[PDB]
């Protein structure tokens, strides 16, 4: 049960609840596995937000174990498409498609906590089917890999060798260990 | 008509630390006094009046800085809160009362009445009754109001005295604590809760100085007042706070200062005062905890010297009195000299 | 000019008594609509006032009374009824008396509908009394008799929302 | 019908108790010209649009314009007409003074 | 008209405004018609229980009960000339004929 | 079902539930399994109070069996990044990531009830597949330990050395204990 | 004490009274004291229907 | 009191206020401010007049 | 009194007008004048 929190202003009092009291200061939460119902849920607020104001930045907190790939890059492309610069601060641990997600915020405004966990790996997929139907489904994934590598590579700024061998496998990172790798700009250990 | 320069000179030695709310009214109630000096009207063109809106936390100078002006220039000058007036009953009875008032000072003169500095507070609690918005615009652009010649027992309704009050400067002060909020989300980023937000909630309010006088009328609008009352309102004055140092110098800088009153009381009985600066902290410490600005300070003084005000006549052969920190406290007693 | 008129054919030779049309300006706020009452008093020869129908209220109620209106007419007018009879009159805001929507009306409405229903024979014309100065009706004696047939109104208010009604 | 902001730029001169006059009028009693360039006038409208403020409005964003020289213009000698401009409204510069 | 006690005018007044006709004559009064237009503002508000006294509505009613079938009513003898020695005129209404009118909209919903 | 309340105020009765009128006190409940989904409601209580007052303390009550690692990972280094101190209370018991929590709270302010059990262990996990990602999983597993028992020695006091020895196996500490232990301050036997 | 002109009584009353008890001297009455007993009840309140004037 | 009031907490380290200590007309006149005054009905310009008060 | 504020709105612009006319002898409205199609005849004498 989300509790209900209480806005006070001179016009009145309103009864908001914690989620929808949060975003009314551009703060998004990404929760749970990634899914296309969770990701239009992230989407929505996010066109809704640039309507209010354009210029102001949006906040993305990243808890998540990945999820969909195909949902993922519907946020990535809105954040992207949208002129607001979307803050992504990482909390408990970002994987495979969080860490997308997290790297994928706007230079200097990528945070991550000291004790979070970011995990990153090649796309997971399997096919059942005639062999001609699985070369098809098996390029499908290599052009998602080489893609999403060259895109990781970009926000990160490291060269696109590095990345291939970095994600062939899961490769755990800590916050600092992000820092220096890219992903992320700064830590927030305190206010 | 002393020019705006010499108008603030004036202002400067009671009020301090204001000096950016004295250019405003400065200039605001030069034109205003030079409309009215220049009567004559040759050329066709209609002056018209201009009122102030002080926007300023309690116990910053707002009142006084209306009576100071009247003092300089003589004017009489009354003062009204809009808690009185938020009945919305017969409102025009009590708004005509304001100005029956004001003519008690002006000898029931209507040349002399016009000529007066009318000052209100606490225009923040009625914005939200919008009712009584809409009676009180009505006063500040102008409307004529009858009242009784100098009271008496009864007089017809041809007796009653007709006043002006377009001629009339009107300074509706108030506080608006929560427009600071609204000023920083319009300006500033518009986050207050995310790890990003400024929370940096230190009761400071240094900020608040320069971010009120960003005041627009978007702000205001926000806040509940009414378009059109804020249109009779041109001139905006903003006061910031008054620092705990700002307090200090309060104390003594003014020529009216509260501790040469107490000083004069006690030279006149025989014996003098000294005040050390280790004192004035202590008493502007707690005026700043109380958050009463400068209007504490007459009871925390009063109160350190009700003791020895009480056996320093009975006593004799106190050739001088000091006083320290340490007795503001009210653990130690006032050092005597003999 | 045509209110002129009227007044200057008061004689009424003919057996036809002339109308009264009263105006209602609505407008946007800050359109001129309170600044065109007050461009006219400069060249109004016959006494003209402005009030609000906000302060207005229904009769018996703490809040105001209609019959006030004739008051401030009067001040103008030197309190001569002969003379204010020939008057114009303006009322502000009177969109603020319209009821807002689905009111069962056991409230009995004072700041709204009440207001209205007091008007409606004010401004086709009726006798008033009316007080001398600064006074409340009451069964005392000191009334004004003054007659609003010949006196014209122009109701001037902003009313928010018709837009959307049209 | 509501304002324009072409509307809002004939009301600061056209009236004949325009807000401009009155201002005007209050230097010309001192002795000092006062003089308000198209290029200003339009700038105060703009600023009352974007501030939905409207006719009213024009009255507050005068007297901030000319504040700093009502201030100083009285106490201030040698000083023959004032000039304002479009660079006066954002605050940029400060009003272009004549001296004689 | 509101209810007796209030700010309002009472209803007495509606004689004295028939005594001015009459140059103040009780007897030419007694004869006289009178008519009370908007009758149907003073009406109760479909709230028979009436919980806040409506002296503007239900009120007016009440205290005409009596006037229209006959009541000795009490005005100023002539305009108040002086309030010293009042000598409230009495004027019987019991000969008076009235004639209310009004518009009572929303009464078609109800029959 | 939860009970709604009434709070009295100004502008006249309101209604508040149960849980949302103690959320106005600066009261946040932790109960259940700790997860990923009640984490961020925890975390989004704890930011919401601290733009209200920053100045005035939090009090998080604790009972719940323990849970993933990183769900109440996230909600230590909430505690210690805002200005507010997160006074803690430990309600019928605080198991492993419980106790992190509760030892985690600001010093002094730290509490738990007579009865409270509060048990502590080492994390636990388990992966399927390759040698050679067992390997990689079992190093960031033993990170983590190290990790957890770094901030739980720097909280307790204990040494590093002292914390591996006892975590290494499930252990129980009464509310008496857990003072000496240094995971509380003191016990709220009865008000005061 | 109520409002002037009134059957209640005047304010203005207060000063004649203290003359009687120093004998009408101008220089010894300035120097005595008045107590306004009962100050409360003159409390500022709201506009009655009913009531013709609040002279209180 | 209304004014003066802090309230009482729900939580465990909260403080209690019971009927018994909740307040007492000694104690709480001392805080009179002139808003208050107002909020009665006296005139401000009346307190201003008189800066010395004596609560009993 | 639906019917004042028809025949005003038909004859407002040529009451604004009628005086300064010179010599203006009769006026004739027609149906054509209500709807607002058409502006009243003018006759000059
Ligand atoms: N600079 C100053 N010098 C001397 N006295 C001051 C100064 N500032 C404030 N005071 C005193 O403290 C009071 C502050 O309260 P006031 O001006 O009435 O405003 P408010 O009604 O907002 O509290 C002043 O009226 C005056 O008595
Ligand atoms: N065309 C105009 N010329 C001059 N002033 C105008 C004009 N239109 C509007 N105003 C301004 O509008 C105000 C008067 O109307 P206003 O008070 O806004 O009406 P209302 O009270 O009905 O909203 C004044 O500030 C006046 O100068």
């Amino acid at each position: 049960l989300v509790p209900m929190v209480i806005e006070q202003t001179s016009r009145g009092e309103r009864s908001f609840d914690i989620y929808s009291r949060l975003l009314k200061e551009r703060v998004i939460f990404l929760t749970g596995q990634v899914e296309d119902h969770m990701a239009n849920l992230i989407v929505a607020q996010m066109l809704f937000l640039e309507a209010e104001n354009p210029e102001k930045d949006i906040y993305l907190y990243i808890n998540s174990p990945g999820g969909v790939i195909t949902a993922g890059m519907s946020i990535y492309d809105t954040m992207q498409f949208i002129k607001p610069d979307v803050s992504t601060i990482c909390m408990g641990q970002a994987a495979s498609m969080g860490a997308f997600l997290l790297t994928a915020g706007a230079k200097g405004k990528r945070f991550c906590l000291p004790n979070s966990r970011v995990m990153i790996h090649q796309p997971l997929g399997g096919y059942q089917g005639q062999a001609t139907d699985i070369e098809i489904h098996a390029r499908e994934i290599l052009k998602v890999k080489g893609r999403m590598n060259e895109l990781m590579a970009l926000h990160t700024g490291q060269s696109l060798e590095q990345i291939e061998r970095d994600t062939e496998r899961d490769r755990f990172l800590s916050a600092p260990e992000a820092v220096e790798y890219g992903l992320v700009d700064s830590i927030l250990t305190h206010r | 008509l002393p020019t705006p320069h010499e108008i603030r000179n004036h202002l400067d030695d009671y009020v301090i630390g204001q000096e950016q709310a004295k250019k405003v009214l400065a200039v605001a109630v030069y034109n205003h006094y030079k409309r009215l000096r220049n009567g004559d009207t040759s050329n066709g063109v209609e002056l018209g009046k201009s009122n102030i809106l002080l926007i300023g936390p309690t116990g910053s100078g707002k009142t006084l800085l209306a009576e100071t002006l009247a003092r300089l220039l003589d004017v009489p000058f009354t003062m009204a809160d809009a808690t009185t007036l938020t009945e919305a009953g017969y409102v025009g009875e009590d708004v005509e009362n304001i100005i029956q008032k004001l003519l008690q000072k002006s000898d029931y003169d209507v040349q002399k009445a016009q000529r007066g500095i009318v000052y209100i507070d606490e225009i923040d609690k009625i914005s939200r009754g919008e009712g009584v918005q809409q009676a009180l615009l009505k006063l500040i652009e102008g409307t004529v109001a009858a009242v009784p010649p100098q009271g008496g027992r009864k007089h017809p309704q041809q007796e009653f005295l007709q006043v002006d009050t377009s001629k009339i400067l009107f300074i509706c002060g108030g506080a608006f604590a929560g427009l600071d909020k609204v000023i920083s989300h319009r300006v500033e980023t518009g986050s207050g809760i995310g790890f990003g937000a400024t929370v940096k909630a230190k009761s400071d309010k240094a900020s608040e100085g320069e971010l009120l006088a960003q005041v627009e009328p978007e702000d205001l609008i926000k806040f509940g007042l009414i378009p059109e009352f804020i249109g009779r309102l041109p001139v905006v004055a903003t006061l910031n706070e008054l620092s705990e140092e700002a307090l200090i110098q309060i104390l003594k800088e003014p020529k009216n200062a509260l501790t040469k009153q107490y000083q004069a009381l006690f030279n006149l009985e025989g014996v003098d005062l000294e005040f050390r600066d280790e004192a004035l902290d202590a008493i502007a410490k707690k005026a700043m905890a109380r958050k009463t600005g400068a209007r504490g300070l007459r009871s925390i003084v009063e109160a350190a010297l009700l003791d020895t005000m009480y056996d320093l006549p009975s006593m004799e052969d106190v050739e001088k009195v000091v006083i320290d920190e340490s007795v503001i406290d009210g653990q130690s007693e006032p050092l005597l000299i003999y | 000019y045509n209110h002129y008129k009227r007044l200057r054919n008061g004689d009424t030779s003919n057996g036809v008594e002339l109308g009264k049309s009263n105006i209602l300006l609505i407008g946007p706020t800050g359109s001129g609509k309170t600044l065109l009452a007050e461009t006219l008093a400069r060249l109004l020869d016959v006494p003209f006032t402005m009030a609000d129908a906000t302060t207005l209220t229904e009769a018996g109620y703490v809040g105001e009374d209609v019959e006030n209106i004739i008051q401030k007419l009067l001040q103008k007018s030197d309190y001569d009824v002969q003379k204010a009879q020939r008057g114009i009159v303006y009322i502000d805001e009177i969109d603020k008396i319209s009821r807002k929507s689905d009111n069962p009306s056991i409230t009995r409405d004072v700041s709204g509908e009440g207001v209205q229903q007091a008007l409606l024979k004010l401004i086709e014309g009726t006798v008033a009394a009316v007080p001398p100065q600064g006074g409340r009706k009451h069964p005392q004696q000191e009334f004004l008799q003054v007659d609003t047939s010949k006196i014209l109104f122009i109701c001037g208010g902003a009313f928010a929302g018709l837009d959307k009604v049209i | 019908n509501e304002l324009s902001e072409e509307a809002l730029i004939q009301i600061l001169k056209e009236p004949k108790n325009a807000l401009t006059k009155q201002y005007q009028a209050l230097f010309n009693l001192e002795g000092v010209d006062l003089e308000f360039r198209d290029e200003a006038l339009d700038a105060i409208a703009k600023k009352a649009m974007a501030r939905k403020t409207g006719a009213r409005g024009l009255r507050s964003i005068v007297e901030a314009a000319l504040l700093d020289t009502m201030y100083d213009l009285p106490s201030m000698e040698d000083v023959e007409k004032v000039v304002i401009d479009e660079s006066v409204i954002d605050g940029q510069s400060e009003p272009l003074l004549i001296y004689g």
